[PDB]
RNA sequence: UGCCUGGCGGCCGUAGCGCGGUGGUCCCACCUGACCCCAUGCCGAACUCAGAAGUGAAACGCCGUAGCGCCGAUGGUAGUGUGGGGUCUCCCCAUGCGAGAGUAGGGAACUGCCAGGCAA
RNA sequence: GCUCAACGGAUAAAAGGUACUCCGGGGAUAACAGGCUGAUACCGCCCAAGAGUUCAUAUCGACGGCGGUGUUUGGCACCUCGAUGUCGGCUCAUCACAUCCUGGGGCUGAAGUAGGUCCCAAGGGUAUGGCUGUUCGCCAUUUAAAGUGGUACGCGAGCUG
RNA sequence: UCCUCCUAAAGAGUAACGGAGGAGCACGAAGGUUGGCUAAUCCUGGUCGGACAUCAGGAGGUUAGUGCAAUGGCAUAAGCC
RNA sequence: GGUUCUCCCCGAAAGCUAUUUAGGUAGCGCCUCGUGAAUUCAUCUCCGGGGGUAGAGCACUGUUUCGGCAAGGGGGUCAUCCCGACUUACCAACCCGAUGCAAACUGCGAAUACCGGAGAAUGUUAUCACGGGAGACACACGGCGGGUGCUAACGUCCGUCGUGAAGAGGGAAACAACCCAGACCGCCAGCUAAGGUCCCAAAGUCAUGGUUAAGUGGGAAACGAUGUGGGAAGGCCCAGACAGCCAGGAUGUUGGCUUAGAAGCAGCCAUCAUUUAAAGAAAGCGUAAUAGCUCACUGGUCGAGUCGGCCUGCGCGGAAGA
C-alpha cells in the first residue's frame, strides 16, 4: 500500500585510480564525503570530487580517522 | 509462541537457508538436542517442544532454548488472487541450519534426560540427534 | 466470569453445495461455494445445557437435533 | 603415554583436506617456538575414541613423526557440525 | 463452541456475624463489560465500584461468604450481558 | 656526538588509553600585575600586554608496567569463478582463489628537518 | 499568469446508461469444462499429557508433526471467443475401493443377544413418497442395505426446459 | 510527478498492486566572511526546585546537533555564538 | 485475413525512455548496405584501482537467552499522618560475563565482476563516427542469484547466461528450451561425441572384485524394524561367560501411616540390618485384603563366545482411484 521509489542519480567513481585525467574531469560523484580532496583536487558543492591539473589519480590513506584522500600527480 | 515484542520491522523476506550452522557447541548444560537436517522450527513446535519435555523430568532440572524465532512470516487471505501486497504476518519462524543445538538440559540424570529429548524430537519438524558436552 | 470461544475443530461436519436464485451459469455449475454444516446432538459439549437445544423447538434444527 | 602416530602432508588445501577426510584420515597442526608449523596429517577411528577420555586435553601428548618424537600438548579442536566425527585438531608443541 | 468458567476466589474483599462484603474495582472482567458494570444505577452499588452488598437473610457466616459472592456473581453475569 | 627541551612533518592505535615512579642551569607550564593596546553577550578563567620573586602539584616529556585497547601468523573452516554430479526447498567431485572469528605470538613506537641547552 | 497533480502537459470548455443493442477483434483476458499446483478440503499416519475404576494405545486422544488422493473452494491463464450449449429430472450406464449389506477374519471396556474397531475382499446387491426447480437437505414408511466417489461434478446430433 | 532507503546479485543501471518513509517549502537570515567555542545523557551538592528549571565539579564521549524524510557526511566542523 | 518466379550474402528483437499509452508509435539499443578512420576492439598474463555482496561478526542500530550484580515503585513489621528503621520472598532495568539472529545492522570482508595501463599471439576490422533502409518494442523454457507466492505451480517480476524463437541431425520411448552437436552439395568410406552394447534395436550374455531378495532396479516422507554387508570402540569371558534345564527367591510385616476393609501388589512417603552363594521391606499377573506362579537376582549341569549400543553400503514396511 506503498510502492513508491526515486530515480537513482548514477553516484559512484567515474574515473578509478590510475588514469590520467583532463583538467575538469570529475574523480568522484558522491553524497557525503566518502573521499576528500587533495593536491590538485577541488571539492564541489555537492562534494563532487573534480580535477584541475592532468595525470594519473592516486587514492591515498591519511589521517587520525584513516580517511581517504585523492589526488592528481602530473606524469 | 515465542515473539519478539517491540521490533523495528513489521515484514520481512524469506531469504535462503544456507551453510552450516554457529551455536554448534554445547554450552552450559550437560546435554543437548543438535539439528541434524535443515528446516523452519515455528514458535508453536518450541512452545510444544518444551511442554513436552517438562512431563517427563517433572519440574526438576534446567531447561535452556538456544534458539529463538525473531521472524514475522506472514500469509495470504484465501480465496484472493496474486499480488495486491504482501501478506499480513501470521506466525514466527526460527530458520534452522544442521549442527545447530536447540535444548540443553542440567540437574537431571543421563538417563532420563535422554528419554526427555525422545518426546521433544516427535514434536519437532527436522531429524535431530543427542550430544553430550565434551571438555574442550 | 471467563469465558472461550470453543467450536470444537473436526466435531463440526461441513457440507458444501451450490447455490440457489438467479446468478448466470456460475452460480448452478461452480456455486459449490455455498455451505450446509451439521451439528448433531451426540456432540455435547456441556452435557446439560446440550439437552436444552434439542428439546428446544427452532428452525436450522431437526427433531434429532 | 598417549602417543599416536602421524604423517606430514603434501598439499594444503579444501581439494585436500576434503580427499583425505574421506580417505579416513584427518589434518591436524603443531606449532610452537620459532620452528615451522609442522602440517600433521594423522589416523581418523583412534583419535576419536581417544578425545572421549577427558584426560586427553590435561596430559602432554606424545605424538610421532618419521620415527622423531614431539611431546606436544592439545590446544585447540575444531569438531564436526553434526556428526560424531573430527575435523581439525591445533596442538601447541610443548 | 464458548466454553463458560466463571471462576470465583480471585481479587476479593469480602468483608463480614451476616456479611457485609464489598468488591475491588480496579481488575476483574475488562472495559467492555467493566463499562457496563460501572454503568448500572440501583443504590447497592456505589459511585466507585467498591459494591457495598448488604446480604444479611443468610445467618450464617460461611453460608452468607458464598450467598454474598452468589449476590455477587448473580449482579455480575446481569451486568455481562 | 650518547642523552636535552621546544617548533614543524612523515608514519598515522605494534604508534593509544589506565596505573606507579620521575625531570627543572635552559626550555615549557604554573605563577605576578593589569590605570595603558585589547578583552568578557558577567568575570584578566579564556584573550592581550607588561614582568617574573616561587615552584614542578597540575600539564607536558621520560621511565617501568600489557592492568586494558590495538596488531596478528600457520593450518583448518565458510564462501566462491569455471567445468562435471546428486537424493538436486540443498550439498558433493575436479580445479583456481581463499576469508572472518579464534590460537601461538607480538606489542607499552619508529623516523626526518630546525633551534639553541648539555661536559663537550 | 496553470495542485495543465492523469504532474512530456490531447480543448479555453465535457458526466452516465444500454438485458433493444450493433460492428470490428481476442483465448494477448474472465465465466463452464480440461491442464499444472495441492493452500484449502478429504483421507491416512507419527507423538503422546489426559480421559477410560485401576491402566496412554478396548474406544478416543489435546499440544504439534509427516504424507497421500486430486472428489470442494481456490491459485495460475496453458488449450478453446471464424462457438466445447450450461442445474436438476428422465434413459442408459460404467469404472474405482478409501465397503452400506451379504462373505472371510483379529481385538474388545465381547457373558448371551446385540455391538464397537481394524484387517481381506468390488461377485452380486445397494427404496418409495411428501416438500423444494433443485443437488443437498428435512420428514413419513420401509429394506439385508438404502456406499463413497470417477466418468466434460457420465449422458440435450437421446428427452424434458 | 519528485526525494532517501532496501530489493539491486561488492561499478553504473535494473521490475513487481514488493518492503519502509517523506516533498508541492522555509530564510535577508538559518546567506558570505572573520574571530571564538564545541555536545547528549547520567553521579553529587545546593533558596523554594520535586521527574529534568538556573549554577558548580566529575565521569562520559558525539549515544548530540544539523529549519524537515532517510541514507550518506561533518569537529580541518557543514554543529554552537 | 490475404499478398503470386529463382538463386547467392548477412542476419535481429521481443529492451530502456515517453506516450488518453499499454495488442500503436517515437528515439535510442541490436540487423543490414555504403563511407571514412586510429594495433582502433575482444580473450590471456602482469600491473594499478575503488568497492561491501556472499561469508563472517555482535562495538554500533534493534532484537534474544542465561547467570552475577543491582537502585527505584510496591508488598509487608510499619510512617503504625508524613519523616523514617529493615527486609525485599516480589515488577527488579541499569552495568559485568557467557550464547544466537538481521533486506532496510557493520569496529570486518572475499571470489567474480567493472574501469584504466603495459605486453604477445590470434580473429576475412570483430571498435568508432557518418549517411540510406529496416524490423522489433506480446517473448518461452532451462541454469545460477533473488523479490513474490504456500522456500506451490509449464506461476509471476527482475538480474545474468544458455538455448528455442530464427537450427536441423543423435540421445532422454514419444518430447520447441534438457545433454551432444551448428545441415554448401554428392558418395553402399573411415574416427569419435552424449548415450549406449541379451532380444525388439547396431554394438561386450565383455574381464575382475564386491553389493541386493525387494523385480529394489522400475514414483516418495516422518517413523518402525534381531533384513544384511563393511568398519571401529566398549562390556563380561574355559578362577568356563550367554541361553535352556536342576532349585531357592527368604528375616520383622497387618511395613509403620488414614492403622476405615485396601497383607512386598489403591495411595502418602521413608526404607535398615540380618541367615549368606544370593533375594528389591519389591517386577508383573492375580487380589476388599490372601495365596499361587514368580521376575529381578544367587549357586549347580551342559560347555563355547556372547551382549548392548556407534558410524555408514544397499534393501523391507510406511505406499490406496477411478
Amino acid at each position: 500500500r506503498n510502492g513508491r521509489d526515486s530515480e537513482a542519480k548514477r553516484l559512484g567513481v567515474k574515473r578509478f585510480g590510475g588514469e590520467s585525467v583532463l583538467a575538469g574531469s570529475i574523480i568522484v560523484r558522491q553524497r557525503g564525503t566518502k573521499f576528500h580532496a587533495g593536491a590538485n583536487v577541488g571539492c564541489g558543492r555537492d562534494h563532487t570530487l573534480f580535477a584541475k591539473a592532468d595525470g594519473k589519480v592516486k587514492f591515498e590513506v591519511k589521517g587520525p580517522k584513516n580517511r581517504k584522500f585523492i589526488s592528481i600527480e602530473a606524469e | 509462541m515465542l515473539q519478539p515484542k517491540r521490533t523495528k520491522f513489521r515484514k520481512m523476506h524469506k531469504g535462503r537457508n544456507r551453510g552450516l550452522a554457529q551455536g554448534t557447541d554445547v554450552s552450559f548444560g550437560s546435554f543437548g538436542l543438535k539439528a541434524v537436517g535443515r528446516g523452519r522450527l515455528t514458535a508453536r513446535q518450541i512452545e510444544a517442544a518444551r511442554r513436552a519435555m517438562t512431563r517427563a523430568v517433572k519440574r526438576q532440572g534446567k531447561i535452556w532454548i538456544r534458539v529463538f524465532p525473531d521472524k514475522p512470516i506472514t500469509e495470504k487471505p484465501l480465496a484472493v488472487r496474486m499480488g495486491k501486497g504482501k501478506g499480513n504476518v501470521e506466525y514466527w519462524v526460527a530458520l534452522i541450519q544442521p549442527g545447530k543445538v536447540l535444548y540443553e538440559m542440567d540437574g537431571v540424570p543421563e538417563e532420563l534426560a535422554r528419554e526427555a529429548f525422545k518426546l521433544a524430537a516427535a514434536k519437532l519438524p527436522i531429524k535431530t540427534t543427542f550430544v553430550t558436552k565434551t571438555v574442550m | 466470569i471467563s469465558r472461550h470461544v470453543a467450536i470444537p475443530d473436526g466435531e463440526l461436519e461441513i457440507t458444501a453445495i451450490r447455490a440457489q436464485g438467479a446468478g448466470g451459469q456460475h452460480v448452478n455449475k461452480t456455486s459449490t461455494a455455498i455451505h450446509l454444516r451439521f451439528d448433531i446432538r451426540a456432540s455435547s459439549l456441556p452435557e446439560y445445557y446440550k439437552e436444552r437445544l434439542l428439546a428446544a423447538s427452532h428452525h436450522l434444527i431437526s427433531s434429532d437435533g | 603415554m598417549f602417543t599416536i602416530n602421524a604423517e606430514v602432508r603434501k598439499e594444503q588445501g579444501k581439494g585436500a583436506s576434503r580427499r583425505l577426510r574421506a580417505a579416513n584420515k584427518f589434518p591436524a597442526i603443531i606449532y610452537g617456538g620459532k620452528e615451522a608449523p609442522l602440517a600433521i596429517e594423522l589416523d581418523h577411528d583412534k583419535v576419536m575414541n581417544m578425545q572421549a577420555k577427558a584426560e586427553f586435553y590435561s596430559e602432554v601428548l606424545t605424538i610421532v613423526v618419521d620415527g622423531k618424537e614431539i611431546k606436544v600438548k592439545a590446544q585447540d579442536v575444531q569438531r564436526h557440525p553434526y556428526k560424531p566425527k573430527l575435523q581439525h585438531i591445533d596442538f601447541v608443541r610443548a | 463452541i464458548s466454553r463458560h468458567v466463571a471462576i470465583p476466589d480471585g481479587e476479593l474483599e469480602i468483608t463480614a456475624a451476616i456479611h457485609l462484603r464489598f468488591d475491588i474495582r480496579a481488575s476483574s472482567l475488562p472495559e467492555y463489560y467493566k463499562e457496563r458494570l460501572l454503568a448500572a444505577s440501583h443504590h447497592l452499588i456505589s459511585s466507585d465500584g467498591v459494591i457495598v452488598i448488604k446480604a444479611q437473610e443468610y445467618r450464617s457466616q460461611e453460608l452468607n461468604r458464598e450467598a454474598a459472592l452468589a449476590r455477587l456473581v448473580a449482579m455480575i453475569k446481569e451486568l455481562t450481558t
